[PDB]
C-alpha cells in the first residue's frame, strides 16, 4: 500500500472576498456549487486570514469541508454529510445571534447533537467575508447573490428565515482576491517564529552589524528548514560600463557552531522568486544569449542569472572551529562581483550587465542558535554598503546602518487581487492547412503602482 | 526523626503539592526537576514504616501531579513502573490507577497517527515501553491466583494500555513481517487461551455430569478467562473494530487495516467463542452475559468477504458450521415447542436470537450477504427462516413472550438473504440462488428438494401476505386479533420490500432481461398506507407497546411513498391526534379553572390521557417527519391545499405543546422511559471518539423532540411565497404576540394595519420581486381576511418556535 | 491539439465563472522504461 504524501499548502488555492466588504451585523447568505466533488473548503473568514495556513486550522476562519464531512475552526470536528459533484452548499451567517448555518442542496446540515448551528458564540471583531479553498484539480463556483434569482436553494432555505444575499443592493461586482504562490522577501517581524535580528551600532573599532540568530533551534519546536535572507536595499551598477572609488563591499561573519558547508553567501537580483527545502547552487536559473554575424561566427556572449553566490563548502575544501569571514566586493563601474575568504581572494567571479540591482543575500540551513551577522564595514578603495545604497552618504566615509536597512526572509504565498476585467482571447481552428488562430482586439489597460527599489 | 519528617511531609508539603497540581501543567523547561520529584514521591509511596493516611496522602499527591503532565514528561517514571508493576505485590493499586488514568486520558497521543492536538506524537521508545508494560502486566496476571480486588483494578489498566497502542505497532527489537504486530500476538494469545478454556470447560462439564461437587482443578484458569480475558477482548474490539473491518478498497479507519491473517484470527475467535457456549449457559452462570456481549462485539467485526475469499479452510468450515448449528438449534427448539427443553429454550432466548440478529444486521449493513449466503449457507439460512417463521407465527406459551425477538431476527434475515423467498415463481431469474447454481444431482446429494416451491411450504407468498395485511387494516382490527401480523410478518415484509425494490423493475430503467422480483414502489406505498391505517385504528387504547417497534421497522419503505398518501392517510391521522390533543388541553384547562375539590384523580386521568397521546404521537410522527423530508421540495415547487393543511395541523399541535405544562412532561417521560432514540429519526464519520459514559436523562432534549422538529421542518411550507409586505405583517404580528395577546387581538391589529402590504413596492426590497416566478401558485384573487388568518398562523408558529429555542442556545 | 492559456485560476463560459485549483503537469510523454531487475535472481537447479 504505497501512499503518496499530502499536498503542500502552497498548491492549495484560496479565493476570497476583499476585506472592505466585511460584514459586522445582519443576516447574510451565499452559495458555493461544487462542480468537481473533492477536497474543497468553504466558509467565513476574518480579516487577518493567511494564505499559507489551511482554512479553519486557526482562529481566523470558520469553514466546512464536505470531502470528509468536517467543520474547521481552531482544529477540526465532524459535522454534516459528504457532498457529491453538482451539489450546492448554502452558507448563512447571523451576526445578530452570532451563529453560522450550512446547507447542502437546500437541506439543513446538523451536528451530532442535532443542532443546526455549525459554529456559535464567536466574537465579531472586524467582520467576515466569504472564503473558499480548492485543492488539486478542483472546480467550484461562488455565488454571492448579485442576482438572487440565480440562486438554487435560496427560497427553500434562507429567504424566509431573514437571510439576505451577500451582494444585495450592489451596483458593481464584488472584488475578489486569490492566493498566489510567488516567493517574495518580506521584512522579519518582531514576532517571527524562527529568526531574530539584532542591530549592533558601529563603534570606533567595529563596523555596524545585523546579527541573525535562530530562536527555536536545539529544542523540541525546532524547524531545520532552509532560510533565505536578504538585505532590504539593493546596490545598483552604472548605466554605462567604461568619487574616485567605484567599489562597494560588505561582509558576512558565520559564528562558531554553524556549519560553513550549509551556507551560501552572495547577491540576488530583484527577480529571484525561488523557494525550496533543499538548495543547490547548480540548480540556478541561467541563460546565455549568443549574438554573432551573418557568417555564423560568435561575436558576443552574455550570461544571465538571478543569483550570484559562493558556497562555504567550497571555501572549506579550498582552505566549534572558528568564525568564518566572507567578503563580497562589487566594481560598479565595471559590474564585476568578486569574493574573499578571511582575506584570501577566491577564484569565483561574476560579470553583470549595466543597470543591474543586486541585493546582499545569505541562504543557510541552521545548525546552531547564533547563525551569522552582516558586517557593513569598509576597506581601502571600497565604499561601505550605506555609501553605495544612499546618495546622501555617497561622500561620507563613515559606515552606517540606517533603519531602512533590514533583514528580509522569503515568504512563499501572498494575496493578489483578481482583475476586474480580462482580455477576451478567441481561439479556433481555421483549417488543416491554415492552422490554429489566436486573436485579441478589444484594448484593456490597468494602472500599475511601481515600488522602485524592488523593481 | 524519620517519623517527624514523615509527619512534616504528609501534613504540610504533600497536601500543598496536591492543591498546586494544575500549576504543573506546561512545565516544559523543567523536565529534570519534575522527573526527580516524581521519582522521589514514588519512592516515598513504597514506605517501609508509614501509616495508612500518610500513604494515601502520598498516593493522592502523585496521582494529582501526574494527571497534569504531558506524556513525554512521565517516561522516566514509566520506566520504573515497567519493572515494579509486573511484580503485582502490595501497594500496586496506585501505579495501576496511574497507568489507567494516563492511558485513558492520553489515548490519542499513542494511537492516532495525527497526534493529540498540540501535544504531539508518541516516539518508538514510548510505544515500546507501553507494549512492554502491557505484556508484563498480562503475563503476571495470567499466572496470579484469583483475587477479586487485584483483578478489578488490573483489568482497566490492561484495557487502557491496549486501547492506546496502535494495533499495527511493530516492535523491531529482538529479545518487518506482519507477524510482529501487536494485534497478531494479542489474537494468538487469546486463541490459545480460548482452546485451553474449551478443554477446561469440557472437563468441568464432565465433572458436573458426573454429579460430584468437588472444586475444579483449573479454577484459576476459568476465573482468569471469565473475569479478565472476555471483558478485555470485548473492550479491545469495541475500541478497534474499524481496524479489523477496513480494506484497501474502503479506508474505514485512520489507523490502517488489518491483514488477512488477523481477520482470519478474528473469525476463528468468534466461531470458537460461539461454539463454547452452544448449550453451556447454566455452566457459565453470571459470565454468560459477558460471553454474549463479547460475541455481540465480535459479530460486528467480521470481514467475511476477505475470510471467505482468502482464508484457511478450517475457518470457513467453522463459519458454515456456526450457521448450520444455529439452524439445528432452531429446528430442535421448534420441534420441542410443537410437541409441548428448558436449556434449549434458554439458549435460544439469551444466546442464539441476539447473536443471529447481530450477524444478519452486520452482513446487511456492509453488504456481505450477497457473497456470503451462497450454497450450503443459503440452505442453512432457508432452515433458519422456516424455523423463525414457524416459531413467530405459532400460538404457544413461549411465543407470546419472545415474539418481538423472533420478529427482529426474521426481519434481520429478510434484509440479508439474496433470494426472494416470498416470490418463488421468478426464482429462475435469480443467479444467486442455489437452484440456479448447483446441479440437480448436487442438490439431490445434499438432500434438499429439487423444487424451489418446496423450500418454504408454511410461508405464504407475497400476494397472500399483502392481501392479508390489507384485509386486516381495512377491517379496523385490534392488536389482540393480529399480534403475529404486526410483530412478525410486518417487519419482515418491510425489510423484504426495502431489499428487493432495488433489484426490481422500477429501480432499473433498462430491462436487463427479466427480473427475479416484481417489487415496485406501489407495494411499498400500499404497505405504508396499511401501517398508517393500522396505527389509526388503535388510537387511544390503553396498552400498545408495539407502536415504538412499528415506528422503527417501517422506516426503509417511507422513501418510496407516493404523494397520494397525504390526503388519505397522514392528514386524517394527524387530525384525529389534533382533536385528541385539543380535547385533553381543554379538559386540563377546565380542571385548573376550579381551585377547590378532589382534583388528584382528575389530575391522574389527565396525565394518563397525555401519556396515551404522547405514545400515539411518537408512533405516528417519525413516519410523518421522513415523508415531509422526502416531499418538501416537491411541495415547495408546487404548493397545494394539502401541505398547507398539514402545516396548519402541525403548528396547532406544536402550539398546544408549547402552552401545556403536562404535555412536555409526559413527552419527556415517554422518551426517557421507553428509551426512544430521536436522533435516529432525525439523522436518517469514523469512530475517533470514545464516549463510554452515557446518561438515560440525556436521551431527551427539547431540540431533538419530534413535536418541535415537525414544525421546524414544515415551517418552510408555511413561509412560502411571502412578499415583503407579508413579512412586514408577520413581524408586526410577532411583535403583538410578544405582548401576550390572543389570536383575535392579533387579527384585529393586522386588520387595522393592512397598508404594510405596500412594502413590496419599496425599492430596497426590489430584489425580491422575481424570486417566485417559477411557481404557478401565484394566481388567486386578493382576500384580506385570508391573508390576515394566514399571517396570524405563521406568526404564532414562528413566535412560539423562537420562544422555545431561545433558552436552548444559552 | 488545442490552444490554452498557460496559467489560469478561473474560467469564464457563457457568463458563468468557475474557480480552478492548481493542476499538475499534464502530457509529460516521458516513458522511461523501468524493467524489473532480474540480475540477482538465481534460478534453482531443480527448476533447470
Amino acid at each position: 500500500d504505497p501512499a503518496v504524501e499530502k499536498v503542500s499548502i502552497d498548491k492549495i488555492r484560496f479565493f476570497r472576498v476583499e476585506w472592505s466588504y466585511a460584514v459586522r451585523s445582519g443576516k447574510w447568505y451565499f452559495e458555493f456549487e461544487v462542480v468537481t466533488g473533492g477536497d474543497m473548503r468553504v466558509g467565513w473568514a476574518r480579516p487577518g486570514c493567511r494564505p499559507d495556513i489551511e482554512l479553519g486550522a486557526d482562529d481566523q476562519a470558520f469553514v466546512f469541508e464536505g470531502s470528509r464531512g468536517q467543520r474547521w475552526h481552531q482544529g477540526s470536528g465532524y459535522f454534516g454529510r459528504t457532498w457529491q459533484p453538482g451539489d450546492v452548499v448554502g452558507c448563512m451567517i447571523n451576526l445578530d445571534d452570532a451563529s453560522m448555518i450550512f446547507t447542502l442542496n437546500g437541506e439543513l446540515l446538523i451536528t451530532n447533537k442535532g443542532s443546526e448551528l455549525a459554529f456559535a458564540d464567536y466574537e465579531i471583531e472586524n467582520g467576515f467575508v466569504p472564503i473558499c479553498s480548492l485543492g488539486l484539480s478542483q472546480i467550484g463556483r461562488m455565488n454571492l447573490g448579485m442576482d438572487a434569482s440565480t440562486f438554487k436553494f435560496y427560497t427553500m432555505c434562507g429567504l424566509q428565515e431573514g437571510f439576505e444575499p451577500f451582494a444585495v443592493n450592489m451596483n458593481r461586482d464584488v472584488a475578489m482576491w486569490f492566493s498566489k504562490r510567488l516567493p517574495t522577501f518580506v521584512n522579519v517581524p518582531k514576532d517571527h517564529p524562527h529568526i531574530e535580528v539584532v542591530r549592533i551600532d558601529g563603534t570606533m573599532d567595529s563596523p555596524p552589524c545585523l546579527k541573525v540568530t535562530h530562536k527555536t533551534f536545539g529544542t523540541q519546536n525546532s524547524n531545520a528548514s532552509m532560510i533565505y535572507c536578504r538585505l532590504s536595499m539593493p546596490v545598483e551598477c552604472h548605466s554605462s560600463f567604461s568619487h574616485t572609488t567605484t567599489q562597494c563591499y560588505y561582509a558576512i561573519r558565520i559564528f562558531a557552531g554553524q556549519d560553513p558547508s550549509c551556507v551560501w553567501v552572495g547577491w540576488v537580483t530583484p527577480d529571484y522568486h525561488l523557494y525550496s527545502e533543499k538548495f543547490d547552487l547548480n540548480k540556478n536559473c541561467t541563460v546565455t544569449v549568443t549574438l554573432g554575424d551573418e557568417r555564423g561566427r560568435v561575436h558576443e556572449s552574455v550570461k544571465r542569472s538571478n543569483c550570484y553566490m559562493v558556497w562555504g563548502g567550497d571555501i572549506v575544501a579550498t582552505s566549534s572551529n572558528v568564525d568564518l569571514e566572507i567578503g563580497c566586493l562589487v566594481d560598479l563601474a565595471m559590474g564585476m562581483l568578486s569574493f574573499s575568504a578571511n582575506g584570501r581572494e577566491l577564484g569565483t567571479c561574476y560579470q553583470v550587465e549595466p543597470n543591474t540591482k543586486v541585493f546582499p543575500a545569505v541562504f543557510l540551513q541552521p545548525t546552531s542558535t547564533a547563525l551569522f551577522q552582516f558586517e557593513l564595514g569598509k576597506l581601502k578603495n571600497a565604499m561601505p554598503l550605506s555609501a553605495a545604497i544612499f546618495k546622501s552618504e555617497e561622500k561620507n566615509p563613515v559606515p552606517q546602518c540606517p533603519p531602512r536597512l533590514d533583514v528580509q526572509t522569503i515568504q512563499p504565498v501572498l494575496w493578489s487581487r483578481m482583475p476586474s476585467s480580462f482580455l477576451k482571447v478567441e481561439t479556433e481552428r481555421v483549417s488543416e492547412r491554415h492552422g490554429w488562430a489566436v486573436q485579441c482586439l478589444e484594448p484593456l489597460q490597468m494602472m500599475a503602482l511601481h515600488i522602485p527599489e524592488e523593481n | 526523626a524519620a517519623l517527624a519528617l514523615n509527619r512534616y511531609l504528609c501534613s504540610a508539603v504533600l497536601p500543598l503539592l496536591t492543591r498546586c497540581a494544575p500549576l504543573f501543567a506546561g512545565t516544559e523547561h523543567y523536565t529534570s526537576l519534575i522527573d526527580s520529584t516524581l521519582q522521589t514521591i514514588y519512592r516515598l509511596s513504597k514506605g517501609r514504616s508509614l501509616t495508612k493516611a500518610q500513604r494515601d496522602t502520598i498516593e493522592e499527591c502523585l496521582l494529582a501531579i501526574c494527571n497534569h503532565l504531558r506524556p513525554s514528561m512521565l517516561q522516566q517514571l514509566l520506566r520504573r513502573l515497567v519493572f515494579d508493576v509486573p511484580q503485582l505485590n502490595e501497594y500496586c493499586k496506585m501505579p495501576l490507577k496511574l497507568l489507567t488514568n494516563h492511558y485513558e486520558q492520553c489515548w490519542k497521543y499513542y494511537c492516532l497517527p495525527s497526534g493529540w492536538g498540540s501535544y504531539g506524537l508518541a516516539v518508538e521508545e514510548e510505544l515500546h515501553l507501553t507494549e512492554k508494560l502491557f505484556w508484563g502486566i498480562f503475563d503476571s496476571l495470567s499466572h496470579k491466583k484469583y483475587d477479586p480486588d487485584l483483578f478489578r483494578m488490573a483489568l482497566p489498566c490492561l484495557s487502557a494500555i491496549a486501547g492506546a497502542l496502535p494495533p499495527d505497532y511493530l516492535d523491531t527489537r529482538i529479545s518487518s513481517s506482519m507477524e510482529k504486530r501487536f494485534a497478531y500476538k494479542f489474537l494468538k494469545k487469546i486463541l490459545k487461551y480460548v482452546d485451553s478454556a474449551q478443554e477446561f470447560i469440557a472437563h468441568l462439564e464432565a465433572i458436573v455430569s458426573s454429579g460430584k461437587t468437588e472444586k475444579s482443578p483449573h479454577d484459576q484458569e476459568i476465573k482468569f478467562f471469565a473475569k479478565v480475558l472476555l471483558p478485555l477482548v470485548d473492550q479491545y474490539f469495541t475500541n478497534h473494530h474499524l481496524y479489523f473491518l477496513s480494506s484497501p478498497l474502503k479506508p474505514l479507519s485512520s489507523s490502517g487495516y488489518a491483514s488477512h491473517k488477523e481477520k482470519e484470527m478474528v473469525a476463528s475467535l468468534f466461531c470458537k467463542l460461539a461454539a463454547l457456549v452452544r448449550h453451556r449457559i447454566s455452566l457459565f452462570g453470571s459470565d454468560s452475559t459477558t460471553m454474549v456481549s463479547c460475541l455481540h462485539i465480535l459479530a460486528q467485526t467480521l470481514d467475511t468477504r476477505t475470510v471467505m475469499k482468502s482464508g484457511s479452510e478450517l475457518v470457513k468450515a467453522g463459519l458454515r458450521a456456526f450457521f448450520e448449528n444455529a439452524a439445528e438449534d432452531l429446528e430442535k427448539t421448534s420441534e420441542n415447542l410443537k410437541l409441548g427443553v428448558s436449556q434449549n429454550i434458554n439458549y435460544t432466548t439469551v444466546a442464539l436470537l441476539p447473536i443471529l440478529t447481530s450477524i444478519f444486521e452486520h452482513v446487511a449493513q456492509h453488504q456481505f450477504g450477497v457473497d456470503l449466503l451462497l450454497g450450503d449457507v443459503q440452505i442453512s439460512c432457508y432452515h433458519i427462516l422456516c424455523s423463525l417463521y414457524s416459531l413467530g407465527t405459532g400460538k404457544n406459551i413461549y411465543v407470546e413472550r419472545q415474539r418481538p425477538a423472533l420478529g427482529e431476527c426474521l426481519a434481520s434475515l429478510a434484509a440479508a438473504i439474496p433470494v426472494a423467498f416470498l416470490e418463488p415463481t421468478l426464482n429462475r431469474y435469480n443467479p444467486l440462488s442455489v437452484f440456479n447454481t448447483k446441479t440437480p444431482r448436487e442438490r439431490s446429494i445434499l438432500g434438499m428438494p429439487d423444487t424451489v416451491e418446496e423450500m418454504c411450504p408454511d410461508i405464504p407468498q407475497l400476494e397472500g401476505l399483502m392481501k392479508e395485511i390489507s384485509d386486516l387494516a381495512e377491517s379496523g382490527a385490534r392488536y389482540t386479533e393480529m399480534p403475529h401480523v404486526i410483530e412478525v410478518i410486518l417487519p419482515m415484509l418491510c425489510n423484504y420490500l426495502s431489499y428487493w425494490w432495488e433489484r426490481g423493475p422500477e429501480h432499473l430503467p433498462p430491462s436487463t432481461g427479466p427480473w427475479c422480483t416484481k417489487v415496485t414502489s406501489e407495494h411499498l406505498s400500499v404497505i405504508l398506507g396499511n401501517i398508517l391505517k393500522i396505527i389509526n385504528n388503535n388510537l387511544g387504547i390503553d396498552e400498545a407497546s408495539w407502536m415504538k417497534r412499528i415506528a422503527v421497522y417501517a422506516q426503509p419503505i417511507i422513501s418510496k411513498a407516493r404523494p397520494d398518501l397525504l390526503k388519505s392517510h397522514f392528514i386524517p391521522t394527524l387530525e384525529k391526534l389534533k382533536k385528541k390533543a385539543v380535547k385533553t388541553v381543554q379538559e386540563e384547562e377546565q380542571l385548573k379553572a376550579d381551585t377547590k375539590g378532589d382534583t388528584q384523580e382528575a389530575e391522574l386521568l389527565i396525565l394518563d390521557e397525555f401519556a396515551v397521546l404522547c405514545r400515539d404521537l411518537y408512533a405516528f410522527y417519525p413516519m410523518l417527519i421522513r415523508y415531509v423530508d422526502n416531499n418538501r421540495s416537491n411541495w415547495l415547487k408546487s404548493p397545494s391545499a394539502d401541505s398547507d393543511q398539514l402545516f396548519r395541523m402541525v403548528a396547532e399541535v406544536f402550539i398546544l405543546w408549547c402552552k401545556s405544562h403536562n404535555f412536555k412532561r409526559e413527552e419527556q417521560n415517554f422518551v426517557i422511559q421507553n428509551e426512544i432514540n430521536n436522533l435516529a429519526f432525525l439523522t436518517g464519520g469514523q469512530d475517533q471518539e470514545r464516549k463510554k459514559t452515557k446518561r438515560r436523562g440525556d436521551l431527551y432534549s427539547i431540540q431533538t423532540s419530534l413535536i418541535v422538529a415537525a414544525l421546524k421542518k414544515m415551517l418552510p411550507i408555511g413561509l412560502n411565497m411571502c412578499t415583503p409586505g407579508d413579512q412586514e405583517l408577520i413581524s408586526l404580528a410577532k411583535s403583538r404576540y410578544s405582548y401576550r395577546d390572543t389570536d383575535e387581538e392579533v387579527k384585529e391589529h393586522l386588520r387595522n394595519n393592512l397598508h404594510l402590504q405596500e412594502k413590496s413596492d419599496d425599492p430596497a426590497v426590489k430584489w425580491q420581486l422575481n424570486l417566485y416566478k417559477d411557481v404557478l401558485k401565484s394566481e388567486e384573487p386578493f382576500n384580506a381576511e385570508k391573508t390576515i388568518e394566514r399571517v396570524q398562523r405563521i406568526s404564532a408558529a414562528v413566535f412560539h418556535l423562537e420562544q422555545v429555542e431561545q433558552p436552548l442556545r444559552s | 491539439m488545442r490552444l490554452e492559456p498557460v496559467k489560469e485560476y478561473k474560467r469564464d463560459a457563457e457568463g458563468i465563472r468557475d474557480l480552478l485549483g492548481t493542476t499538475q503537469s499534464l502530457s509529460q510523454a516521458s516513458f522511461i522504461p523501468c524493467p524489473i531487475d532480474t540480475s540477482q535472481v538465481v534460478l534453482p537447479p531443480h527448476l533447470e
